[PDB]
């Protein structure tokens, strides 16, 4: 019944328009918007448009479009390579720094070539489409895949039918993130799909510029979580055609390529008018191509990418620190962290790769510990280097006691944090050993172990070098 | 070294 589910998304729209609930209250409120999301896709058909057979039958239409478009084919193949999924193998060997890989601006998908879809009247009129780009990505890709003759079909015909992101996951999958850092994330990755199909679904079903959009017809909430899905896993920041500006797009071809450790070696040419990549290492004959896809964290891999990182070097985790206004210090505590770019309350990481925090959280732990007095002569300084410069500069302490005080909090506040995780690192390590487990599963498990790790490493971080200060307090002669 | 670098699959805001 069409009428049905638009009651059913109608109260999906308000609930999800709610505001933020408090603390404690983000599971529950989880949960209810689980049990009505669920309830209209049991009562909907899955996707709307499903292409028969296995998906590595249609890699050769992709490869011969992407050549006959001006695209690199030579010197790879597309491969399974099983918990990574589909990629690129080497055929020939390839040098390190050599350009392998080019796709002409003609065969990506962009919010330009959105604009000038079957999408573009109603991308005209909505406000959200044309706030968000990767939302109009996510419905260009929607209405294409929707479109027998679309010029990108080799394309849609390739992408996976499903993800693991966290839209994916069951109930007792997304509660093995009880009590993490990244869980938070991931219900805001609930919420908001939830709300921009609720809001879509009327809008497309009403909007008069909407009427002969591919969608109409059908667009049912698995439509839309793969659509973002394809999108949040897959998209780029690309210059526009004359390179004035920045734009999101999808790249055929070169978003085969799996991830590992390294540098970016994928950059626009904006000259020859293609998107380009060399060889991050030599990789050999029969050999998987990886490039590095950015410097990310392990929840955005997870919540974003769908997949868990292991020996991630940029592996973090979120910590949130601020001057009270209780504080009898705040307005100078303030004034310093202003000046050294530093905002009053903020959110911060914590590292797993020396150093554990970064030169803005130094500084502002310094700030945050410093006396009437050092603020007062802080203050009175004026030296554009001592801004934040040498402020967040571990060989430059504001004093002894100043570091003292800090690494004892910082200490403290690891410490705390890992109390609160209903696990420990080796009752999640027993978990990963002894039990068998889906992929998402093993990916929640995997993430939350290492938040534990990274949180374990900044205590005794903290602590020798609290040690460190205090030896330096008591050796110094009186 | 690269004029435009590109990420793969940057993380952007979803939050309309
Ligand atoms: N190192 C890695 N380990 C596991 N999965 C990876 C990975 N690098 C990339 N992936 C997967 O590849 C996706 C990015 S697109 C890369 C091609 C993809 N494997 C495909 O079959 O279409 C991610 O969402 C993730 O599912």
């Amino acid at each position: 019944s069409p009428k049905e589910i638009l009651n059913l998304t109608s109260e999906l729209l308000q609930k999800c328009s709610s505001p933020a609930p408090g603390p404690g209250k983000e599971w529950e409120e989880y949960v209810q918007i689980r049990t009505l999301v669920e309830k209209i896709r049991k009562k909907q058909k899955g996707l709307s448009v499903t292409f028969d057979g296995k998906r590595e039958d249609y890699f050769p239409d992709l490869m011969k479009w992407a050549s006959e478009n001006g695209a690199s084919v030579e010197g790879f193949e597309m491969v399974n390579f099983k918990e990574e999924g589909f990629g690129l193998r080497a055929t020939r060997d390839i040098k390190a720094e050599e350009l392998f890989l080019w796709v002409p601006r003609k065969l990506l998908m962009t919010v330009e070539s959105a604009k000038n879809s079957v999408l573009g009247p109603l991308y005209s009129q909505d406000r959200i489409l044309q706030a968000m780009g990767n939302i109009a990505l996510a419905f260009h890709l929607l209405c294409e895949r929707a479109s027998p003759n679309s010029f990108w079909q080799p394309y849609i015909q390739t992408l996976p039918s499903e993800y693991d992101t966290p839209l994916y996951f069951e109930e007792d999958e997304v509660r093995y993130l009880q009590s993490t850092q990244a869980i938070h994330d991931v219900f805001s990755q609930y919420k908001n799909t939830a709300r921009q199909y609720a809001y879509f679904y009327k809008v497309i079903q009403t909007h008069p510029h909407a009427n002969k959009l591919p969608l109409k017809d059908s667009f049912t909430y698995e439509d839309y979580r793969w659509a973002v899905s394809s999108v949040m896993t897959r998209q780029n920041q690309i210059p526009t055609e004359d390179g004035s500006r920045v734009t999101l797009a999808l790249i055929p071809l070169w978003d085969m390529c799996n991830h590992t450790n390294g540098l970016i070696t994928t950059g626009y040419n904006l000259e020859d008018d293609r998107c380009e990549c060399v060889a991050l290492q030599d990789f050999r004959a029969g050999e998987q191509i990886y490039i590095f896809y950015g410097t990310r964290s392990n929840a955005e891999f997870v919540i974003h990418s769908g997949f868990f990182f292991d020996n991630n070097s940029h592996d973090r985790v979120k910590i949130k620190l601020g001057v009270s206004k209780s504080d009898r210090l705040y307005a100078m505590k303030a004034e310093v962290l202003a000046r050294a770019g530093i905002p009053t309350s903020s959110v911060f990481a914590l590292h797993f790769t020396e150093p554990p925090i970064s030169a803005q959280l130094l500084a502002f732990l310094r700030v945050f510990c410093m006396t009437e007095e050092e603020l007062k002569e802080h203050l009175l300084g004026d030296s554009a280097i001592d801004r934040i410069f040498t402020l967040g500069n571990s060989e430059f302490p504001v004093s002894w006691d100043n570091e003292v005080k800090l690494w004892t909090f910082l200490e403290d506040r690891a410490s705390l944090l890992l109390k609160t995780y209903k696990t420990t690192i080796e009752e999640d390590k027993s978990v990963l050993k002894n039990h068998d487990l889906s992929v998402r599963a093993k990916m929640a498990i995997k993430l939350r172990l290492g938040e534990k790790e990274i949180l374990e490493k900044a205590v005794k971080s903290a602590a020798v070098n609290r040690e460190y200060y205090r030896q330096q307090m008591e050796e110094k002669a009186p | 070294t690269l004029k435009y670098p590109i990420e793969a699959g940057i993380v952007t805001n979803w939050d309309d």
